[PDB]
RNA sequence: CUAGUACCGAUUGAAUGGCUUAGUGAGGCCUCAGGAUCUGCUUAGAGUCAGAGCGGA
RNA sequence: AUCUGGUUGAUCCUGCCAGUAGUCAUAUGCUUGUCUCAAAGAUUAAGCCAUGCAUGUCUAAGUAUAAGCAAAUACAGUGAAACUGCGAAUGGCUCAUUAAAUCAGUUAUCGUUUAUUUGAUAGUUACAUGGUAUAACUGUGGUAAUUCUAGAGCUAAUACAUGCUUAAAAUCUCGAAGAGAUGUAUUUAUUAGAUAAAAAAUUGAUGAUUCAUAAUAACUUUUCGAAUCGCAUGGCCGCUGGCGAUGGUUCAUUCAAAUUUCUGCCCUAUCAACUUUCGAUGGUAGGAUAGUGGCCUACCAUGGUUUCAACGGGUAACGGGGAAUAAGGGUUCGAUUCCGGAGAGGGAGCCUGAGAAACGGCUACCACAUCCAAGGAAGGCAGCAGGCGCGCAAAUUACCCAAUCCUAAUUCAGGGAGGUAGUGACAAUAAAUAACGAUACAGGUUGUAUUGGAAUGAGUACAAUGUAAAUACCUUAACGAGGAACAAUUGGAGGGCAAGUCUGGUGAGCAGCCGCGGAUUCCAGCUCCAAUAGCGUAUAUUAAAGUUGUUGCAGUUAAAAAGCUCGUAGUUGAACUUUGGGCCCGGUUGGCCAACGGGGCCUUUUUUACUUUGAAAAAAUUAGAGUGUUCAAAGCAGGCGUGCUCGAAUAUAUUAGCAUGGAAUAAUAGAAUAGGACG
């Protein structure tokens, strides 16, 4: 038979399910950021966990042990290209630093909103699954999208949609005519 | 039929052992051939990869060697006189690698007469050969003592189940000596 | 381990031969036949479109009249078959035929719903006093194509609204496909039904013909289905009361022995 | 099994050719030939999935039949003919010619030729012996023999051969401060010179190779294929010179040029 | 009274499996034989007219 | 990584239990809108099977007078049947057996067979031989019946069987000259295949050979050495010639097979002695095999294994790559996508062939079981689809060779191998169920109620795209929301453990645990909490668990030091032998200098364990580098002008074997009747 396609879990449950301080502090992320579920959440508290595993490991290694040089400066590479750390803290050990409010901060929707074009962060996630925002040329309808550094000058209202430049839309449309008929009687 | 296999045997501990797999085809045995004294019928087998075995059930003349001479000649065979490995194939006169028989002496007087030109109890061509060759006429007196009675011991070196074909040398020195005290005792 | 390995093998020689002590009964044109009914929950049907969707897939016209009930064996299952059809004006009736049926074979309609004041009644009532086995069928599905998937829509429906009544059920078969009407004709055939506790553990015949004599001896003849018969018994029919057997015989002859209730 | 196997599971196949996991259930399997399985290079995976040339396998048997295409100057039709190191292709329409020789990641390159060089090949002398009547022959490893070899001909000596009327005309003795080429193993694919070699009795013995940059690596006899002289290729080398280079250094070259 | 749980232990009732005493033994294969038939040559039947005798399958 | 609750009226311990989280771990209950992706009759019964299909194949190039078709007097296009050749030993399925067996890594054949591919290779013995010959065909028939087949008349070969033709010389035997013999294969016996170095009375290879190869005398019942096919039509005055196809002897090569060295496996002593008649351990000779060997036979000897666990019993046991569980060490699992083994209801035997002890081949017995004219005939789904039975437990009697590849005399035919769609809450990725103004009221720009325009896909549908043809996705004209009924569930509210002094009833129900009730714990209604397209329950397993403890438990009084002493196997065992000091070179890193590493010179100068470096350890999986699949799980791609061009890295992988540097720690050996060293 042809070769298993592979796949894995991207998510982590909290191991204490009724530790009254932890759901205070998760609501607070939701309501500021709009998000739907615990599992939004739990989705990045297990991306930070396997960052600071790695960066963890590298730190036993000596400096100028060719695999920390290499590996070392490709992570913190790869997280300045998406702004959640500073080109300031260039450095491996503000990685262990980091905390989750630094990528529900880059979030497209949240994008969306610091630049204006919508008025609330519930505001903002109602146009990107309606297909109202554009990335370079691009339509993109995920909320959850990461914008790198690079992409910020260029988002903006898809060619293809009213605010954008399009036809109206199909309620529009059907109030003009009953409205034109009616000042024909 | 017959296998070749060591499956069947106990272990060198002792330990039984059970049965892995049935017999395969690449590790047959067949039966003897048991060849006689008689007048000449070869059958042929079928071997892996296409090859063909002799197998003969019935000889009368072989090929023999006169080995301090250096001459082979072709001559009938006329029993069996010992055999080291078991005495019925004595009495049942079977012919295998390593038995002992006697063989008709009458082929090897003609050569040698005519070679050396003594009796072993004309024109100058003639002359002048035996006369170079004369320094070498002496015979071991255990050999030539046996051509009053025309019969020589031989050994058999072919394996005439294998090859069809029964061929050996004549008993010669030490050996001869051997075998000698072994047949009269 | 040699123990223990016979002992399961000899184990599964007794649950084998006891599977074939079941089945006997219905093994061919010398056994006994199958009591088929089939109950339209809507008049819109005409129960003949579902009998001869049916009898179409047995693949012998030899088999396919002014009569409702029918003797039919199938030589491709190698089966014999009695159906019953109810009077469906008398709905006593209905309860009287499905008390005896293996299989109660119920229509529905594609094209209207069935009708809580009478339709459902029927199921409600059937199930209370038991069945023996049910099958849900469609006939009539095609009457409302515009393309499959809106019969698959409605299909659907007629499904989560029939396993309402019997969650042991998950498909209703649409004998417009020659597929799935095979399919059905294959478990009436080869399937055994289930058991009616309080029928089974009395005695019971249907008559294949009747005959009277001189007050009456009343003749029927039939097949046994119950526990049994003796001679010495009594005898119920539902419309009319307790009456009392003088003789049996065997298609040897029983006779009332007097040494007998009363 | 009962006998000979004819079919490859994909997954299973040489990892050098470099077949994608899901575009089907099976890889071509080599035919029998001058070349062993494990490192041959069937012409169909050449023709599609390196030049492009051709979109299925229906397409190249297209191509094959009719005779385009020749291997070693002989006109070849069979899809999956082994060929391998050092034999040379030629596509007379188009008028291209290729010698297939390891990249230093140890991957056959696409490499191009001249129409002067296509004439002959290079052979590693495999064993010497005579033949029935006394005659002398030689066995190269892509499995000429070759009658009445030069007598100071041994083993392990390399040789080349003219492609038409595949006769001698030059050799090279193995000896320290040739160059060599090596043909397998963890050091597949790069190029250095003979420091020693090292002999064990009844075992296999060890050649110590230093490169241009002055590094140093060890690997068994059997991997190590002459070529020419210190500095003297007797065949044009694929680009790269078979210089290994680290990790960081592949880096900071790629986006110095390709990243400008 | 009924339910539940077991022991022996009678029939071998009537079977299944392991070990074992005695006796027998299908089939193909190898081998000693047999020869329904078919056919070559030969003094010789006629210008196919027989017979004999020496071979092969 | 390091939790919480439960033993006095009142406490601290030991100890176990309950709770919590995960599971490529199964089942099951309630509920279910969208996109991508995808396991699936293993567990019980290696149980039984209706019907259909799953293996055949032709080019210019073996054989054509079809009374086939279609249009160069022997033939000439296309082409059914049939002979011939090749294939059917691969693939697909399943996991019953099996515990030094299979298997893994690592070796060997100087111990052997090999269709095919590739490359070499036969001056040595008629202008074309015969039926000891026949299929398809024509024609006469038998039987209830099958892929049953008889009698008669025709004719082919790359089938079968026979049999010729081509140089010169040299050497040896016999005998003045002459005459005879010699290729290759088979069987035996002899010979060569050299080698450290000097003076007198020609020669190959290996660590290693009875190697490769050659020579002599013979042997064989006599091996091979072209009675074949297509295309083209040249040269010289009836002679000579080209490019291919198919065969054939031996050697090498490739795809392979068989055997084989070293080390490694779960529970059990309520298994301590086991094997040898009837091969158990070894020696000599023979037989048999492709070949080694007690593989088998004759004769002879008395051996082989074991407390460092033999032999026996058990496994709800096919081995491995691997899977789940992340402080570290471990514990549990692996029927199942790749590699190896075994089997086709159970045992045994064998034909054909390069290859089988074959089951979509045959023969017999045992157990089942089908048709019948009762004489006979036929059988094997642990291939695909489907049925019965079983059980907690698993899909359509669908379409196609378009892709991946394989087989054949072959570009063309065939392939349930394979692909496509159907069924599918096994598991996994993304993500709708509403957003924003006005007015009234309250608050400092935020809450609570009457009212207004805008926005969109779920769904449906013209069209194009998709595809072998289709469905769906991606794109799109028209239609498509105000209780936006286009209406989100599943479990709880004393504690463990988030959330009710609410309110009505009652005096069977709840509860994993402690407990409530003759009511904050039951039942009903409000309200509130948690996870959410998902949530609950049962069983098994891992973590928290230091209740299996090497890291790392405990034994006065809580479970646990044997009445006492001796003693074999096993584990363990005191200190000591070249140390110090000078003088050069010297690389790396940071400020000529310092530190840290390394090499050389001088000064009286046997055998193992351990550790470093290196080669090896298949791919997938794991860790990990690059790359806007619209993001992601994935994939291995993809960029740039609008022909050019970078990639498909790297690491890890106990133990055993191999090569190499070191000499601390721990073992072993040496000169004492000197029988010692240097001489």
């Amino acid at each position: 038979p042809r070769a298993p396609r592979t796949y894995s879990k991207t998510y982590s449950t909290p191991k204490r399910p009724y530790e009254s301080s932890r759901l205070d502090a998760e609501l607070k992320l939701a309501g500021e950021f709009g998000l739907k579920n615990k599992k939004e959440i739990y989705r990045i508290s297990f991306q930070l966990s396997k960052i600071r595993r790695a960066a963890r490991d590298l730190l036993t290694r000596d400096e100028k042990d060719p695999k920390r040089l290499f590996e070392g400066n490709a992570l913190i590479r790869r997280l300045v290209r998406v702004g959640v750390l500073s080109e300031d803290k260039k450095k491996l050990d503000y990685v262990l630093a980091l905390k989750v409010e630094d990528f529900l901060e880059r979030r497209l929707q949240t994008q969306v909103y610091k630049l204006g074009l919508a008025k609330s962060v519930h505001h903002a996630r109602v146009l990107i699954t309606q297909r109202h925002i554009a990335v370079g040329k691009q339509i993109v309808n995920i909320p959850s999208f990461m914008v790198r550094l690079d992409s910020e000058k260029h988002i903006d209202f898809a060619p293809t949609s009213p605010f954008g430049g399009a036809r109206p839309g199909r309620v529009a449309r059907r109030n003009a005519a009953r409205k034109a008929e009616a000042s024909g009687e | 039929g017959i296998s070749r296999d060591s499956r069947h045997k106990r272990s060198a501990t002792g330990a039984k052992r059970a049965q892995f797999r049935k017999k395969r085809k690449f590790e047959l045995g067949r039966q003897p051939a048991n060849t006689k004294i008689g007048a000449k019928r070869i059958h042929s087998v079928r071997t892996r990869g296409g090859n063909k075995k002799y197998r003969a059930l019935r000889i009368e003349t072989g090929n023999f060697s006169w080995a301090s001479e250096g001459i082979s000649k072709k001559t009938r065979i006329a029993g069996v006189v010992y055999h080291p490995s078991n005495n019925e194939l004595v009495r049942t006169n079977t012919l295998t690698k390593a038995a002992i028989v006697q063989i008709d002496a009458t082929p090897f007087r003609q050569w040698f007469e005519a070679h050396y030109g003594q009796t072993l109890g004309k024109s100058k061509n003639a002359e002048r050969k035996w006369a170079a060759r004369a320094a070498s006429a002496k015979i071991e007196s255990s050999v030539e003592s046996q051509f009053s009675a025309g019969r020589l011991y031989a050994c058999i070196s072919s394996r005439p189940g294998q090859s069809g074909r029964c061929d050996g040398y004549i008993l010669e020195g030490e050996e001869l000596a051997f075998y000698l005290r072994r047949l009269t005792a | 381990k040699l123990q223990r390995k016979n002992k399961a093998k000899q184990l599964r020689a007794q649950r084998i031969l006891d599977s074939i002590e079941n089945r006997k009964l219905f093994e061919g044109k010398n056994g006994a036949a199958k009591i088929i009914t089939i109950v339209p929950l809507v008049n819109d049907l005409d129960p003949l479109d579902i009998l001869y969707k049916l009898l179409k897939c047995a693949d012998d016209e030899g088999i396919m009249d002014s009569k409702r009930i029918f003797n039919v064996h199938i030589k491709k299952f190698k089966s014999n078959l009695k159906i019953i059809i109810p009077d469906m004006t008398n709905f006593l009736n209905i309860l009287d035929c499905a008390k005896v049926a293996d299989f109660v074979v119920f229509g529905l309609s594609g094209v209207q719903e069935v009708d809580e004041e009478f339709g459902e009644q029927i199921i409600r009532a059937l199930e209370l006093q038991g069945i023996a086995s049910y099958i849900g069928v469609i006939s009539n599905l095609s009457a409302v194509h515009e393309k499959e998937k809106f019969q698959l829509d409605v299909k659907q429906s007629l499904e989560s609204y029939f396993k309402h009544f019997f969650p042991s059920e998950e498909r209703v078969y649409n004998l417009e496909k020659n597929s799935d009407a095979l399919n059905v004709l294959r478990t009436l055939c080869q399937r055994l039904p289930r058991s009616i506790n309080w029928r089974d553990n009395r005695g019971y015949v249907v008559a294949d013909f009747v005959d009277f004599v001189e007050s009456g001896d009343l003749v029927i003849e039939g097949t046994v289905r119950g526990i049994g018969f003796n001679a010495n018994r009594l005898v119920h029919i539902p419309d009319f009361g307790d009456f009392q057997l003088n003789k049996i015989e065997k298609i040897t002859v029983f006779e009332s022995n007097m040494n007998r209730d009363t | 099994a009962r006998g000979p196997k004819k079919h490859l599971k994909r997954l299973a196949a040489p990892h050098h050719w470099l077949l994608d996991k899901l575009s089907g259930c099976y890889a071509p399997r080599p035919s029998a030939g001058p070349h062993k399985l494990r490192e041959s290079l069937p012409l169909i995976v050449f023709l599609r999935n390196r030049l492009k040339y051709a979109l299925n396998g229906r397409e190249v048997k297209a191509i094959l039949m009719q005779r385009h295409v020749k291997v070693d100057g002989k006109v070849r039709t069979d899809t999956t003919y082994p060929a391998g190191f050092m034999d040379v292709i030629t596509l007379d329409a188009t008028n291209e010619n290729f010698r297939l020789v390891y990249d230093v990641k140890g991957r056959f390159a696409v490499h191009r030729i001249t129409d002067e060089e296509a004439s002959y090949k290079l052979g590693k002398v495999k064993k010497v012996q005579l033949g029935k009547k006394g005659v002398p022959y030689v066995v190269t490893h892509d499995g000429r023999t070759i009658r009445y070899p030069d007598p100071n001909i041994k083993v392990n000596d390399t040789v080349k051969i003219d492609l038409a009327s595949g006769k001698i005309t030059d050799f090279i003795k193995f000896d320290a401060g040739k160059l060599v080429y090596v043909t397998g193993g963890r050091n597949l694919g790069r190029i250095g010179t003979i420091v020693h070699k090292e002999r064990h009795d009844g075992g296999f013995d060890l050649v110590h190779i230093k490169d241009s940059l002055d590094n140093t690596f060890v690997t068994r006899l059997n991997n190590v294929f002459v070529i020419g002289e210190q500095g003297k290729p007797y065949i044009s080398l694929p680009k790269g010179k078979g210089i290994k280079l680290s990790i960081a250094e592949e880096r900071d070259r790629r986006r110095a040029q390709q990243g400008l």
